[PDB]
């Protein structure tokens, strides 16, 4: 009989089973958004929105209940860290039991089409054989889908009729769920600008009733229609297995290389922040502002925030992790309860030095003292004889400034040796392990686990919409050819 | 013999009626052949707008967009 | 507001930092 | 249209081609030692690839000046 | 079509691949083993 | 002349000789 | 070696490619293609 | 306790070799 | 098309000439493949002769350098350009063809117009089986070969910080390429690598055991010493006996085919497969999500200095490649390390 | 880990252990 | 048509190769990239 | 308004209609 | 406790229910 | 007796069985787990 | 964790008594 990766073939001619299995499939999805949402809420720690947030955590949904809206629990917590005295309907367990709700009516509507799949709306008038009009039904679900995008840039997003989405500064300090205007000019196709959101919502929804409308209209004409097989579900199946491992590439760049819909409050840094220096920058630059000013180095690092000073450091990397470390990354680095404070470097000769930071690709990386100039000052060395830049032979100190260490300076080698091999990663602090028995060793961030995990679907639809196009082009040779 | 009758599949049943109708000659097609060239000049603009090969004047290209 | 203070200290600690990748042909 | 055996075997293409064939290769070589290729593909001569200014490999370092950068890298 | 449902079909698996779905599981269980138990 | 067979042929044919030439021109420099 | 095992791996896919785009058909959709072949057959099961 | 998961799986794995060694569908001629 | 009027256009005209016979098929997918599979062997061609990686990469790469076969190579373009398209026109190049060349423009030429030729030899493959009426199974395998390329050299380069770490197109730096990842990723230990490896060795063998069981069971069908003229290509009934080799294979080696249908899609099967393996764990590796290390053994390791494996050694290895070769490897990094931090052994 | 890795291994083990002996014994029980 | 038989011709052809990959072999220890 | 890279695109989008009309016409020289 | 537990029922549900799911879909193959 | 085993059986599990041996197994997985769980 | 499974092993008890109410064999009158 039928092999066992053909068994789904049997609804290929059967509309009402095909809606069946799709309102199965439906229930499937929705069940399992609700369920995740409450192993979250369940797994989640909401006391420390700064040094615990959510990204730190393994919370994979939680950040988009939290992108469009959703920030408060039936907890009493808001997720900014304030108190919600009314989380109302739509909190994080409210969504999570609409999507329960939805799963168990998709479920009994997937029982009811699968009894009643033999209905005339199936039967073509004209030959009484089960037929779809795949133009007018495209037409219609465009219509609609048009409709739902229009709304939901212009109500949800805006602000006018929902609660916008989530915006925050570009330092990702400030960040809360505004209402979003759109931007209509060259602008709006700044990727990290947010108002490019409600603009093509509102512009492709337009689009999409005008076209819906327009297939709704139009018919097909023989030449395309027998070139593109427009009578063969298993067409629109190709094309829309196509359409979906672009949406997926589109979605897997865009969280990796960050943008206005992926905010680094919600998904964790992006590893080019880390490339290039942007927390690194943004708090040397707030440090040499206010010392022009006159201020002095213990303070105007206490001005620095902490949250500024753990997005400087790799270990929130997301390509940093591997791929069988698993699970949040409190449960690979610890739990972070505190900034020990900017650690300054210096030499018996008083010049300063900065520890050479760790690159991406490096799981192990040298600890190396570099002077202002460019010039090796000190390291660690791997050999201990006949070196010439070790810690005890140039006299290294550490002082600290702003945390939990500031104003103490270190001037034994075992001390700044350790000091300076924790500088290596970014900015220092201070991790409990024994809560969770984090093993030290540095997991993924939610959106690289996002982008490995689309990037895979991404080309395996890739070769399922390669498998599809063949069989819709190649049906008639499908069993085999002609022999004639 | 026929299907199972329902008021939502008589309702629904002029929007599933017409399968197979076509126009004869090529239609619409060199106005699609249009509309898909200049969505992929659209599509080739906003790549080359976030790969940073189109450089505009309001446009930022980064986190401080977010400013 | 010493830009090359904070870039000639930035660049230490790390080279790929887009302020020392910018505008550095007048360098 | 005509089997490769049946063109190689004749005189006329081979009337052709003992002219064609060795201007093509002359055309090569007079590329490379005019110093043609280098003008054209941006390779450096043998005692172009340090100044007296940079004794080590040039990097771009740069974008969007990275046309002005390699042109004061290369070789004048 | 009618009461019954024309679309009728039977899964079939022989014992050839039986052994081959078999072997593919294992191998897999011994190959990803070390890796989640890390 | 002219034909697909012959364009295909020359494509490659001719650069591959002129590459000749300049490969083996690539041999006689002496720095 | 590495053109060695990167061309058996070619070649094997494109045989094997080969044989079966070039299948006669004795099945129908819902069977296996490879129910067309019979041990022992001594007809060619493919168009060479 | 993983050694007992490396020596089952290992041992399942031969032990399905052997049964598709000895206990294979017969390949009949007709 | 169902003996409808079909009015004929300037449609029917160019596909009556394009999917004509001739010496080489052009079709409706020859107008990308030709082109682009053209421009991208000859751009690889003329990097390897003529074009220099001393800017991108401080490194002689073209024979007009003095570099041979094995080492001359299109090099990507320098980190600092990151994932630029690096377009002729572009922000960088500026229009300026040999500044193009030296700033490494011509690796994103060749890398992008092979991306589409590949997309044009599957099309023409499918053409074609469409034309002569046969399954699309060749494309469908070819599939394979493009999946391990999108990730390799698109997917993996723009995972990291520029096409700088994708591959260049030459020999030499391909095996730079593979000693980068054994060492940065300990690509070796990665699962899926290790079914694609699997699947490469076994379509090899199943390549060179049909083959020779093809050849050493075939049928007398002759008279003459030579075999290879014992065979006609009309000839309707098998040129080797399926039931010999079934047999001898049975007890040889335990288990053997018996249908000749399954025996082809697994020669199919287990390269594709294997290279799709291996192309999922390229796309882990892009995001550095590697399986470097076994944590439990790194832990032992530790806690307690007798315990060594070979495991632990390879991570020794990794590690002395890394630190010896990213000074050279990774310009962009400026990273002057004194010798004595680098990870030694004894006298050696 | 020591017991999530056991169960992740076991459920891997079992469920498509089950599927295929579903299949196998329906099929050998139709012949 | 026929004139000059295609075994000589393959014959030259094949000498002129194996010159010009002698030519290439001999550039490898003379010039650029010899290392002396 | 219009940047150089702005300018570059569009004579880009020039040049690729002049050497699709190119192909075409290479076509339809048989 | 909290994981054994966990895997004991595990195993409890999916083991009988893959023999009388093999049961019965020989059964119903069988009509 | 014969070369092949006269003793065959075929076994026969109709719906109303699987339905009782599902509800067996899961009433004593609801019963018991409270227990297993401690 | 727990309350997960005692909901689990709840609610596919009353899967199995909706399946086995809906979905019997019917009774034949033969
Ligand atoms: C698009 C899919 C997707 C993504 C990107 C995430 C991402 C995340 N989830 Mg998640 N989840 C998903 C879907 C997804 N999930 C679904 C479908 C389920 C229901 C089963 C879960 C259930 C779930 C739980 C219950 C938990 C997570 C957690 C995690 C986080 C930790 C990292 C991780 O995934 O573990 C590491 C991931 C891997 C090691 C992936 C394995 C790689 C592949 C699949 C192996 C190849 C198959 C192989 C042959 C299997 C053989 C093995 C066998 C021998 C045992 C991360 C943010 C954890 C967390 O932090 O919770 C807060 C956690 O405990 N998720
Ligand atoms: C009333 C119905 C409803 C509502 C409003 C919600 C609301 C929500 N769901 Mg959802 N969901 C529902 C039904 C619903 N869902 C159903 C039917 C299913 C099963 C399929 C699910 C399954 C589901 C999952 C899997 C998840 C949610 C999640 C979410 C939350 C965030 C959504 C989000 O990030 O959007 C993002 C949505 C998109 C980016 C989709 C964009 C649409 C694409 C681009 C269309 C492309 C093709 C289109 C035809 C092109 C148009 C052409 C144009 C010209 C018009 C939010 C609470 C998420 C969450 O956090 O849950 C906890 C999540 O993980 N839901
Ligand atoms: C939404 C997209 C989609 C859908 C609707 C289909 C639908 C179809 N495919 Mg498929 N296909 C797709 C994507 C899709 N495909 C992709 C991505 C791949 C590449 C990996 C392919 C490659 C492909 C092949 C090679 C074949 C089909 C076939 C089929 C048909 C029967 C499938 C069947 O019975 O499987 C039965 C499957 C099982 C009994 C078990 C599969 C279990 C998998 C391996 C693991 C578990 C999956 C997990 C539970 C789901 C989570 C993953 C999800 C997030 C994607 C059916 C028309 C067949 C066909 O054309 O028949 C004529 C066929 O031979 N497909
Ligand atoms: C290896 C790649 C490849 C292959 C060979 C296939 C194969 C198939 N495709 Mg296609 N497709 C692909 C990838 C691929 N596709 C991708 C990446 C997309 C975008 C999501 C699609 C979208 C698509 C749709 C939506 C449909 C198919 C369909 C089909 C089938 C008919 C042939 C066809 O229309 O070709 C498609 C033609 C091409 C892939 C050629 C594209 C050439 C472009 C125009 C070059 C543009 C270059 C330009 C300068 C831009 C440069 C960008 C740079 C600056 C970055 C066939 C089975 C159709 C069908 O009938 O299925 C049954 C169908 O409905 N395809
Ligand atoms: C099969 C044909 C084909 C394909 C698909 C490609 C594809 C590509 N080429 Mg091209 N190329 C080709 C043939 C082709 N080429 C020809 C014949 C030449 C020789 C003259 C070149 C020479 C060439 C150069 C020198 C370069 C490219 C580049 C590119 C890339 C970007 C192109 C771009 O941005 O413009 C996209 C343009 C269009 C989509 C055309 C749109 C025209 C609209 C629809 C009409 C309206 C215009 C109106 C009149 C104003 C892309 C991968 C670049 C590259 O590789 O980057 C590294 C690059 O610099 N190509
Ligand atoms: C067996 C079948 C399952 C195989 C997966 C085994 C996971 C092992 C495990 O225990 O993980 C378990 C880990 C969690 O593991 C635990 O998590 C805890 C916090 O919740 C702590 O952090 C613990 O330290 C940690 O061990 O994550 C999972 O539960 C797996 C989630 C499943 C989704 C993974 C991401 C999807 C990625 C790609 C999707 C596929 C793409 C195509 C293919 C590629
Ligand atoms: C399969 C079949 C099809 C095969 C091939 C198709 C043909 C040609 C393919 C052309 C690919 C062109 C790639 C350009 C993308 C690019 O430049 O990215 C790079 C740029 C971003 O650029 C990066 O931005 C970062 C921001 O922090 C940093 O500034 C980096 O320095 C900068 O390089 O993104 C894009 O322009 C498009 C990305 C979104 C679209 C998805 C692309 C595919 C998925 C990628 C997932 C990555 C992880
Ligand atoms: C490099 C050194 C290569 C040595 C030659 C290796 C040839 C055998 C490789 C293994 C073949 C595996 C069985 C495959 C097998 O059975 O071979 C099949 C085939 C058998 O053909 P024949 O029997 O017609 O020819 C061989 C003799 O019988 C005389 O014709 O072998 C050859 O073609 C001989 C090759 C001669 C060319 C020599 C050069
Ligand atoms: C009936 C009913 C009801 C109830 C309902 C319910 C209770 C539901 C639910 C449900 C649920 C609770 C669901 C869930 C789900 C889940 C899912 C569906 C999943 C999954 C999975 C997957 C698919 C995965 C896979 C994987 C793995 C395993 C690992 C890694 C890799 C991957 C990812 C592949 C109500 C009363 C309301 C109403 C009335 C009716
Ligand atoms: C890039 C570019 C382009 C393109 C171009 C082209 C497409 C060209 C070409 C070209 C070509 C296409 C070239 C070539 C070359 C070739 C060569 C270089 C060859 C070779 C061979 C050899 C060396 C051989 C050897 C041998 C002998 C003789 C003996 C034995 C065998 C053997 C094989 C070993 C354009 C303008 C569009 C734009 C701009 C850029
Ligand atoms: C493989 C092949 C071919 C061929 C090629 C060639 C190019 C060859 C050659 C060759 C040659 C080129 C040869 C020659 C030779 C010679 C000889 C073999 C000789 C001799 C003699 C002697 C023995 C000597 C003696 C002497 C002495 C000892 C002393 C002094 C005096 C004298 C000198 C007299 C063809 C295309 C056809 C076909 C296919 C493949
Ligand atoms: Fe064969
Ligand atoms: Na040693």
């Amino acid at each position: 009989g039928l092999p066992w990766y053909r068994v789904h073939t049997v609804v290929i001619n059967d509309p009402g089973r095909l809606i069946s299995v799709h309102l199965m499939h439906t229930a499937l999805v929705a069940g399992w958004a609700g369920a995740m949402t409450l192993f979250e809420i369940a797994v989640f720690d909401p006391s420390d929105p700064v040094l615990n947030p959510m990204w730190r955590q393994g919370m994979f949904v939680l950040p988009f209940l939290t992108r469009l809206g959703v920030t408060q629990s039936w907890g009493g917590w808001t997720i900014s860290g304030e108190t919600s005295s009314n989380p109302g309907i739509w909190s994080y367990e409210g969504a999570a039991a609409s999507h329960i709700v939805l799963s168990g009516l998709l479920f009994l509507a997937s029982v009811w089409h699968w009894v009643y799949w033999d209905l005339e709306l199936f039967r073509d008038p004209r030959t009484g054989k089960t037929a779809l009009d795949l133009p007018k039904i495209f037409g219609i679900h465009l219509f609609l889908a048009g409709l739902l995008c229009f709304g939901f840039g212009a109500f949800h997003v805006t602000g006018v009729f929902g609660p916008g989405i989530w915006v925050s500064d570009p330092y990702g300090l400030t960040g809360s769920v505004q209402p979003v205007a759109p931007s209509w000019g060259a602008e709006g196709f700044d990727p990290y600008n947010p108002g490019g959101v409600p603009a093509h919502h509102i512009a492709a929804g337009i689009l999409g009733v005008l076209a819906g409308l327009f297939h709704l209209c139009v018919r097909p004409s023989i030449r395309l229609y027998f070139g593109l097989s427009m009578g063969s579900i298993e067409s629109v199946l190709s094309s829309s297995i196509a359409a979906v491992f672009w949406a997926a590439f589109v979605v897997a760049g865009t969280m990796w290389y960050g943008s206005a819909a992926t905010p680094i409050e919600l998904f964790g840094p992006t590893r080019y922040q880390w490339d290039q220096g942007f927390f690194q920058q943004e708090i040397q630059k707030r440090v040499a502002q206010s010392t022009s000013e006159g201020l002095s180095v213990s303070e105007a690092w206490a001005k620095i925030p902490e949250k500024l000073a753990f997005y400087d450091y790799i270990g929130n990397n997301p390509a940093k992790g591997g791929l069988f470390r698993t699970g949040a990354m409190n449960s690979g680095d610890g739990i972070a309860v505190g900034w020990l404070g900017h650690a300054s470097f210096k030499d018996q000769e008083g010049r300063e030095l900065f520890v050479r930071r760790m690159p991406t690709f490096f799981e192990t990386f040298p600890v190396v003292l570099i002077d202002k100039d460019g010039v090796v000052r000190a390291d660690v060395p791997f050999r201990k004889a006949e070196s010439k830049y070790s810690i005890e032979q140039v006299g290294v100190s550490v002082t600290f400034y702003g945390g939990e260490l500031n104003g103490l300076t270190f001037t034994d080698p075992s001390t700044v040796k350790k000091y300076a091999r924790k500088a290596q990663l970014g900015e220092i602090f201070e991790f409990d392990r024994s809560t969770l028995q984090s093993d030290g060793v540095f997991r993924s961030s939610p959106r690289g686990w996002f982008t490995f995990g689309h990037l895979s679907f991404a080309l395996l639809f890739f070769f399922g919409h390669i498998w599809h196009g063949s069989r819709t082009i190649f049906r008639d040779v499908f069993a085999g050819i002609d022999e004639d | 013999e026929p299907g199972i009758v329902t008021p939502l599949g008589t309702l629904l049943r002029p929007l599933n009626s017409e399968a197979g109708k076509v126009l004869p000659g090529w239609g619409t097609t060199v106005l699609m052949a249009v509309a898909i060239l200049l969505f992929a000049v659209f599509l080739l603009i906003i790549l080359e707008i976030y790969n940073s090969s189109l450089i505009l004047d309001g446009v930022t290209n980064s986190w401080e967009s977010l400013a | 507001q010493r830009v090359r203070t904070v870039l000639d200290m930035d660049d230490p600690a790390k080279e790929e930092t887009v302020k020392e990748l910018r505008k550095d042909i007048n360098n | 249209e005509r089997p490769f055996s049946d063109i190689l075997t004749s005189i006329r293409y081979w009337v052709i081609h003992s002219i064609t064939v060795p201007s093509l290769f002359i055309a090569g070589w007079l590329f490379v030692s005019t110093g043609l290729a280098y003008d054209v593909f941006g390779s450096p001569r043998p005692n172009e690839y340090f100044t007296e200014d940079r004794q080590d490999a040039p990097l771009i370092t740069d974008r969007f000046n990275a046309l002005e950068q390699v042109k004061k890298l290369s070789a004048q | 079509m009618a009461r019954p449902n024309p679309n009728k079909q039977v899964v079939e698996l022989n014992r050839s691949s039986l052994y081959w779905g078999l072997l593919l599981i294992f191998v897999l269980a011994v190959l990803f083993s070390s890796y989640i138990f890390n | 002349i002219f034909t697909v067979r012959w364009l295909a042929i020359h494509a490659i044919a001719v650069p591959t000789i002129f590459f000749l030439g300049a490969i083996t021109a690539m041999q006689f420099i002496q720095r | 070696g590495v053109a060695g095992v990167f061309g058996g791996s070619l070649f094997s896919a494109m045989h094997g490619s080969l044989v079966t785009s070039s299948l006669i058909r004795e099945t129908t959709e819902n069977e296996s293609a490879n129910a067309g072949y019979k041990f022992g057959q001594e007809e060619e099961t493919y168009n060479i | 306790m993983e050694a007992l998961v490396y020596t089952f799986l290992l041992i399942g794995t031969l032990g399905i070799i052997f049964f598709s060694i000895f206990f294979r569908e017969p390949p009949r001629i007709a | 098309i169902g003996t409808y009027q079909e009015k004929r256009t300037w449609f029917d005209d160019a596909d009556d000439w394009l999917r004509q016979d001739r010496f080489v098929f052009v079709g409706w997918s020859g107008l990308l493949l030709l082109p682009c599979a053209y421009f991208a062997v000859g751009g690889w061609l003329t990097g390897c002769t003529f074009v220099t990686s001393w800017y991108t990469h401080g490194l002689a790469s073209s024979y007009i350098e003095g570099c041979n076969f094995l080492t001359a190579a299109v090099s990507t373009p320098a980190n600092s350009l990151g994932h630029s398209l690096l377009f002729v026109w572009g922000p960088e190049a500026q229009g300026d063809l040999t500044r193009w060349f030296q700033l490494g423009g011509l690796w994103a030429f060749v890398a992008l117009h092979g991306a589409f030729g590949l997309i044009g030899f599957m099309l023409r493959q499918f053409e074609i089986a469409r034309s002569v009426n046969l399954r699309p199974y060749n494309a469908i395998a070819f599939s394979a070969p493009i999946a391990v390329f999108v990730s390799v050299f698109l997917i993996y380069p723009l995972g990291q910080s520029g096409w700088f770490f994708a591959p260049s197109f030459g020999v030499a730096s391909i095996f730079r390429f593979i000693l980068f990842f054994q060492g940065f990723h300990n690509w070796t230990l990665n699962p899926f690598h290790m079914m694609g490896v699997a699947g490469v060795l076994g379509a090899a063998l199943l390549c060179a055991i049909h083959g020779a069981t093809v050849e050493n069971t075939l049928f007398e069908d002759g008279d003459g010493a030579n075999t290879f003229r014992a065979f006609n290509p009309t000839q309707a009934e098998e040129t080797y006996s399926m039931v010999t080799a079934n047999r001898f294979w049975s007890q040889i080696f335990g288990v053997a085919f018996s249908n000749k249908r399954w025996l082809h899609f697994f020669m199919l099967f287990v390269p594709v497969t294997g290279l799709w393996m291996s192309a999922l764990g390229v796309v882990g590796l892009a995001l550095n999500l590697r399986a470097y290390d076994f944590v439990s053994q790194e832990i032992r390791a530790a806690e307690d200095p007798e315990f060594e494996t070979f495991y632990t050694k390879n991570i020794l290895l990794n590690e002395g490649i890394r630190a010896w070769m990213a000074a050279q490897d990774q310009p962009h990094e400026k990273l002057t390390l004194p010798e004595e931090v680098l990870p030694r052994g004894n006298a050696l | 880990v020591n017991i999530l890795g056991l169960t992740a291994t076991a459920l891997f083990i079992i469920i498509p252990t089950s599927f295929l002996l579903i299949l196998y014994v329906k099929t050998a029980a139709s012949e | 048509i026929g004139r000059i038989p295609l075994w000589l011709v393959g014959t030259v052809v094949g000498l002129l190769a194996i010159g010009l990959l002698a030519i290439f072999f001999y550039g490898s220890y003379v010039g650029l990239g010899s290392s002396l | 308004s219009v940047t150089p890279s702005l300018k570059n695109f569009l004579l880009s989008l020039v040049a690729g209609a002049v050497v699709l009309a190119a192909i075409a016409g290479a076509v339809t020289a048989v």
